[PDB]
């Protein structure tokens, strides 16, 4: 409850807003208009480097101008509320993190171009993001740089191609083994039939995705016995006949990803 | 393979004599890069972070779906057995309807999320098919489509619920600065280069490729005439050797 | 916006502020002007702009003598076109009709979500306060369940629409990234892709 | 339009013009976030107790919204952060008359 300047009609006793929220009320004994606001106020976020690493955390209030909106009628302060280590982030007040002028890459995003990380000094440090490595480029009307050597770079690109195919049962899930529940469910129509149709469509689409991505060669070319082609060692990316059907890099990739 | 790589070099504005003279270096760099990626993959890495992400997404979705049964959805209980053993038929119909509506809503939410995820995966799969068509079964002139740099070739590899592309690229290095001219004025007419650019090493004017320093004498076969010397800015006087 | 804030609806600020995006675009334009297409394929190699444009002319089947002879005309056309687009952008126009459309879509979605609270969903009333002050606990359970189910359905509808809109925006953003890679950092041979 | 086809005639241009065209592309959408109780219930303890019985609905809604927000951040970053070097803006901004 707080005093308000709202204009109430002579007979009015309370007033609400577009969302039917009672944001004002008349005091029956003194007839003074009082505004009432929620307690949560919305937006508190917590920044943690991980309980495994440390139990220290920081608190960001999204739109407070570094004041005590979270009414201080609780022990401790909620990490603190309006302590000493306060930073005024654009659209936010951040407490528990130390502001350092030096700018680094982003580890734990906060916003408005501000990121935080668990640097050593060990504490939580907030800073402004680093766009990139500053470079000096000289423009000349009669000079060019041409390369005199070259290097070969092999880069990896990982692309998901398919997702797990899932299927569900009407009664086994909704009801189980109850005859009465099955009879009651029959009256709801063809919901689970259409769910099954959608799931089947998704599974067939996944099979088609994999087939179209991989089945692009009409001929299964034989693996050459000699895997050196003018000094290029392909033995790492081609299957090893002694082993089983996968190449070494394929084995590494399958091992890297862990497949109630 | 040597001639294939020679053509692939030609495809990126580099003459094939470069490869036929530096085949040993190129093969060594190829092998070193392959070993580097091998060691990069074997060291605990997030290289396969998208594939594990989709696996985790599916597992979490199924777990949430199954755990949604514990919710009683505002009814007497979340279990049909106790409702049926405690409340008679007509009265228990309300509880049965409550639970059935809740579980149907849970199933519908799961199916909608799966449909959206399947759409995203189909987009990724179509992109992967295009990459296989254009980078693996050919040489791509698109920038950054088949790896950073100038694309030479690509190799596919399978992975759990995905494909890993090894893109081979040619990256220039060891830059050198030179002073150049848009054209060369000779006997009152301007010679432009058919390919490459003019450069000046500090002793004389040569012609070279843009992508590699291979200086060559200026002749009439690699230069063509157009107009006079009074219409282009930056023209610098010099002689053009004639093979005759 | 006040009702949205009082009903738990908030907008998180973007990670990159307008200044950082402007810096990125200025860096890209400076790289294009100085190093040309090369800065996108690895190291950035300086090149006079005239020679860069001569190479770009060669890239479309026109010999480079054309540019070296018509440089004044080409530069004048460049500047006149830039001024024309400037004036076109400054005269009230729908040039930015997609961006305003997405902004309006988000605003309307949030407004619909917040206004959905006024509906009583077939219960005694759409307000918890009067239900709890009028009906005792056991009887009030039914009304509370009705309101909770209705509001949860509203939240789910909003979330699904947001997911689909995010998918569409991701498609547009991927297209924009491809366009930046192929048109800005290099010269594109695709027809009608880059203009 | 009238197009005449000829077996022995070709039309070739004799001049050219430079055309600058605009293409507007949305890259990101507003990042929104919602609260379970403050929306469904508000500040009512009884309503919060009742809502607890529905399980992990709003938890998954929050997860979806967070995914959307981080996806928007990634969209902007991937579209714009394509240069590893922040090339300096030249003081001389005329390059051969451009």
């Amino acid at each position: 409850l707080t005093p308000s300047s709202k204009r109430f009609q002579p007979f009015q006793q309370f007033g609400r807003d577009v969302s039917d929220f009672t944001d004002s009320v008349r005091d029956p004994k003194t007839s003074e208009i009082l505004d009432i606001s929620p307690c949560s106020f919305g937006g508190v976020s917590v920044i943690t480097p991980g309980t495994n690493t440390s139990s220290e955390v920081a608190v960001l209030y999204q739109d407070v101008n570094c004041t005590d909106v979270p009414v201080a009628i609780h022990a401790d302060q909620l990490v603190y509320s309006t302590g000493n280590n306060v930073f005024q982030t654009q659209a936010g007040c951040l407490i528990g993190a130390e502001h350092v002028d030096t700018s680094y890459e982003c580890d734990i995003p906060i916003g408005a171009g501000i990121c935080a990380s668990y640097h050593t000094v060990k504490s939580i440090v907030a800073y402004t993001m680093s766009l990139g490595a500053d470079s000096s480029i000289a423009y000349s009307n009669n000079t060019i740089a041409i390369p005199t050597n070259f290097s070969i770079s092999i880069t990896t690109e990982v692309m998901p191609v398919s997702m797990a195919k899932t299927s569900v049962d009407c009664n086994m899930y909704i009801c189980g083994d109850s005859t009465e529940c099955a009879n009651l469910l029959l009256q709801y129509g063809s919901f689970c039939t259409q769910l099954n149709r959608a799931l089947s469509g998704i599974a067939v689409e996944q099979d088609r995705n994999t087939r179209e991505v991989f089945a692009q060669v009409k001929q299964m070319y034989k693996t050459p016995t000699l895997k050196d082609f003018g000094g290029f060692n392909f033995s790492q990316i081609l299957p090893d006949p002694l082993k089983t059907k996968r190449s070494f890099i394929e084995d590494l990739l399958f091992n890297k990803v862990t497949l109630l | 393979f040597a001639m294939q790589m020679a053509y692939r070099f030609n495809g990126i504005g580099v003459t094939q004599n470069v490869l036929y003279e530096n085949q040993k270096q190129i093969a060594n760099q190829f092998n070193k890069a392959i070993s580097q990626i091998q060691e990069s993959l074997t060291t605990t890495s997030t290289a396969l972070g998208k594939l594990q992400d989709v696996v985790n997404q599916n597992a979490q979705a199924l777990n949430t779906l199954v755990k949604q049964l514990s919710s009683n959805f505002g009814a007497i209980s979340s279990v049909l057995n106790d409702i049926l053993s405690r409340l008679d038929k007509v009265e228990a119909e309300v509880q049965i309807d409550r639970l059935i509506t809740g579980r149907l809503q849970s199933l519908q939410t799961y199916v909608t999320q799966q449909l959206i995820r399947a759409a995203e995966i189909r987009a990724s799969a179509n992109l992967a098919a295009t990459k296989m068509s254009e980078c693996v079964l050919g040489q791509s002139k698109r920038v950054d489509f088949c790896g950073k740099g100038y694309h030479l070739m690509s190799f596919p590899q399978a992975a759990p619920h995905g494909v890993v592309f090894l893109h081979v690229t040619y990256v220039p290095s060891q830059e050198r600065n030179f002073t150049t001219a848009p054209a060369i004025c000779h006997e009152g007419k301007a010679y432009f280069p058919r390919e490459g650019v003019f450069v000046f090493n500090g002793t004389s004017w040569f012609i070279t490729q843009r992508n590699f320093f291979s200086p060559q004498i200026i002749t009439t076969d690699n230069t063509f005439v157009s107009g006079s010397c009074d219409v282009v800015i930056g023209i610098i006087n010099n002689t053009v050797y004639d093979p005759l | 916006i006040c009702a949205q804030k009082f009903n738990g609806l908030t907008v998180l600020p973007p990670l990159l502020t307008d200044d950082m995006i402007a810096a990125y675009t200025a860096a890209l334009v400076s790289g294009t002007a100085t190093a040309g297409w090369t800065f996108g394929a690895g190291a950035a190699l300086q090149i006079p702009f005239a020679m860069q444009m001569a190479y770009r002319f060669n890239g479309i089947g026109v010999t480079q003598n054309v540019l070296y002879e018509n440089q004044k005309q080409i530069a004048n056309q460049f500047n006149k076109a830039i001024s024309q687009i400037q004036e076109s952008l400054t005269t009230t126009s729908t040039a930015l009709g997609k961006l305003q459309d997405v902004v309006n879509q988000n605003a309307q979605a949030l407004n619909t979500l917040v206004k959905q609270l006024s509906s009583n969903f077939g219960a005694i009333s759409s307000v918890l306060n009067d239900i709890l002050s009028r009906l005792d606990k056991v009887e009030a359970e039914v009304q509370i369940d009705r309101l909770i189910t209705g509001r949860l359905q509203s939240l789910q509808t909003y979330v699904t629409q947001q997911l689909i809109r995010a998918a569409e925006i991701r498609a547009s953003a991927n297209l924009a990234a491809t366009k930046m890679s192929e048109c800005v950092l290099g010269q594109s041979k695709r027809v009608d892709f880059c203009g």
